[PDB]
RNA sequence: GGCCAUGGAAGUCGGAAUCCGCUAAGGAGUGUGUAACAACUCACCGGCCGAAUGAACUAGCCCUGAAAAUGGAUGGCGCUCA
């Protein structure tokens, strides 16, 4: 269960440089102490900076715009193998962005056994053109009129026996 | 890159013979061999020119073309089947002397 | 992927009437009738009209999806038996030893009695399906006709004299002797 | 080794390659006669040949 | 003695097949992997020798 | 029926070659067939339908790889949208 978190930090600043740049990570963690450890561990992946030369500035969550829309997601990730170090682009249906994250933890983890450590989200775009959807998996949905059944229900019953039939319909 | 240079070139020479004579009527055959075809141009020399290809690119090639010569629009829906092109003008009668000429049957 | 649905139409020709009730299709037409139980399989029908059928997989994979149009042909395949027949020709094929085949009836059964294969003493026999007629070409020699309404039954029987014409302990690139099917076709010529 | 006579083999074996103006026959010879390898104006064919295909010296012979 | 008519059809059971190279099974000839499971579905395959 | 080998080999025994000409199409030929041709088949180009298709690679589970001696051990039962 995550969240999305925008943090911002800077380098601590110098007598010779009193302003550095202030970076900016949109980090989907857990909780917000989470959050600002994968933040440092991006930066010095990209930057001179360390958690003890450095400051964090803010830490804020960043809602779903709409939260009640269904959109298309398309996800970049870079994940680790037993083998090597891999490229991938995945989409999910979800109406919030964290939630297509969360789906693509499980995904991973379920066909290609990459743990929460093994994973760098790139990027996460909400495809608003029926034509950037470019996974048919997910493509299947966006068809007009969609109608199906859900053959063959199997209902949980609260009790051992039964003393009818059972079915299946619905 | 071959193919569309081929298709250029094919596109090319299809233009280039259009201009050149004109008028020319319904030319196709089925089941007709390569020594066949090659006995009509051989004393089709000059007269005549066996213009060869296929179908659906020279439909659009040329319907798409339909500006620098237009006329012809309507007439694209002739185009049907194995269909070749004898490219020349003469007359009714004079075309058909020269290249009706070599017939193989079989039963 | 878990396709969301797939589809097959098939098509019932004017005469004939497909039946379907709880997945045993009971195809009628000129010929007769075949039936066939597809219970095996997990599929759902919808009569478009009475001369088209939509056959539909919900939220199948990949191999579910493959029992699809399996299901379509064979349904299709009891439609053209029931309307226009079977017929597989079998050609004797022999290098010096001819093969005798007679059409007999023992025990109240048909069978195909094969004798003098490859100039054995054995006597070979082959039950006849029921609903599968034999006949012995008189405008071809060395020709057997096997022919009826179920594809199935007739091909198998078919491929019964076959199989039991095979050659053992010889080089069967050169001893090639045996019963083949060499025509594969329907009652009514098309 | 066309001696002033490529042209009389082409125009001897008159009957042959149904091409497009007699130099294109003489071209069949050309193609055939290289599968042998002799003087050939000193090599194999296929590239004397391929001179005049594109254009080297001259014969238009009418 | 066939006739080459027969010796076509019956060459077509007999003959036009392609060989498992690791488990010798006998394969349609257009076959890109063997059907048995005991070899791995191997592409490693070869067509039956001829009579010579 | 290209050359040379060859009793013969013409595309389909074997060697230099691997070209040209018409072609939109065609290899001095991918096979079956001939003593040899012929024959048909393919390479490629056509007509037809009409919306997708082919190749290489990566790594998940499963399978092959995987042969030892008393009968027997994911602890046992048993478990397959577990
Ligand atoms: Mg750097
Ligand atoms: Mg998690
Ligand atoms: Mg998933
Ligand atoms: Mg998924
Ligand atoms: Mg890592
Ligand atoms: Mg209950
Ligand atoms: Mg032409
Ligand atoms: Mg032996
Ligand atoms: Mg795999
Ligand atoms: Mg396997
Ligand atoms: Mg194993
Ligand atoms: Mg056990
Ligand atoms: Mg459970
Ligand atoms: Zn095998």
């Amino acid at each position: 269960r995550l969240n999305e978190y925008q943090v911002i930090g800077r380098n601590l600043p110098t007598e010779s440089v009193p302003e550095p740049k202030l970076f900016r990570m949109r980090i989907f963690a857990p909780n917000t102490v989470v959050a600002k450890s994968r933040y440092w561990y991006f930066l010095q992946k990209l930057h001179k900076v360390k958690k003890a030369s450095g400051e964090i500035v803010s830490v804020n969550i960043i809602s779903e715009a709409k939260p009640t829309k269904v959109k298309t997601f398309g996800i970049w990730l870079r994940y680790e193998s037993r083998s090597g170090i891999h490229n991938m682009y995945k989409e999910y249906r979800d109406v919030t962005r964290v939630g297509a994250v969360e789906t693509m933890y499980q995904d991973l983890a379920a066909r290609h056994r990459a743990r929460f450590r093994s994973i760098h989200i790139l990027k996460v775009v909400e495809l608003e053109k029926t034509d950037d959807v470019k996974r048919q998996y997910v493509k299947q949905f966006l068809t007009k009129d969609l109608k199906f059944p859900l053959p063959h229900r199997v209902q949980k019953s609260k009790k051992l026996f039964q003393a009818t039939a059972p079915t299946t319909f619905y | 890159g071959g193919a569309r240079e081929k298709k250029v070139q094919y596109f090319s020479k299809l233009r280039e013979l259009l201009e050149e004579y004109k008028s020319i009527f319904v030319v196709g055959v089925d089941n007709v061999s390569s020594q066949q075809m090659h006995e009509i141009r051989k004393a089709l020399r000059g007269d005549a020119v066996v213009l060869m290809g296929k179908n659906t690119m020279v439909r659009r090639a040329i319907r798409g073309f339909l500006s620098e010569l237009p006329e012809f629009e309507k007439l694209l829906p002739f185009i049907k089947g194995n269909v070749g092109f004898i490219f020349t003008n003469g007359d009714l009668k004079s075309i058909r002397d020269i290249v009706v000429s070599n017939v193989v049957a079989a039963p | 992927m878990k396709y969301i649905q797939t589809d097959q139409i098939l098509d019932i020709p004017e005469g004939v009437t497909v039946d379907i009730k709880a997945r045993v299709v009971k195809v009628t037409g000129p010929r007769g009738e075949l039936t066939k139980d597809l219970k095996h399989i997990d599929v759902t029908f919808n009569k478009i009209n009475n001369r088209a059928i939509k056959i539909t997989v919900h939220n199948g994979d990949r191999k579910h999806v493959a029992a699809l149009r399996t299901v379509k042909s064979l349904i299709a395949n009891l439609i053209t038996g029931v309307t226009k027949g079977y017929k597989y020709k079998m050609r004797f094929v022999y290098a010096h030893f001819p093969i005798n085949v007679n059409i007999i009836k023992k025990d109240g059964q048909d069978y195909v009695e094969i004798r003098n294969f490859l100039g054995e003493k054995r006597v070979r026999e082959v039950k006849i399906h029921e609903g599968v007629t034999m006949e012995i070409s008189s405008t071809q020699k060395d020709e057997l006709i096997v022919s009826g309404n179920s594809l199935e039954a007739v091909s198998q029987n078919a491929a019964d004299i076959q199989q039991i014409c095979r050659v053992r302990n010889k080089d069967i690139r050169k001893f090639l002797d045996g019963i083949y099917v060499s025509e594969r076709g329907t009652i009514v010529e098309e | 080794i066309p001696l002033d006579e490529i042209f009389e083999i082409a125009r001897k074996m008159q009957h042959k390659s149904f091409g497009k103006n007699l130099a294109s026959v003489s071209k069949e010879i050309l193609g055939t006669a290289q599968s042998v390898g002799c003087r050939v104006d000193g090599k194999n064919p296929h590239d004397i040949i391929d001179a005049i295909n594109a254009g080297e010296i001259d014969v238009p012979e009418n | 003695m066939i006739e080459p008519s027969l010796k076509a059809l019956a060459s077509k059971y007999n003959c036009e097949k392609s060989i498992c190279r690791k488990c010798y099974a006998r394969l349609p000839p257009r076959a890109t992997n063997c059907r048995k499971r005991k070899c791995g579905h191997t592409n490693q395959l070869r067509p039956k020798k001829k009579l010579k």
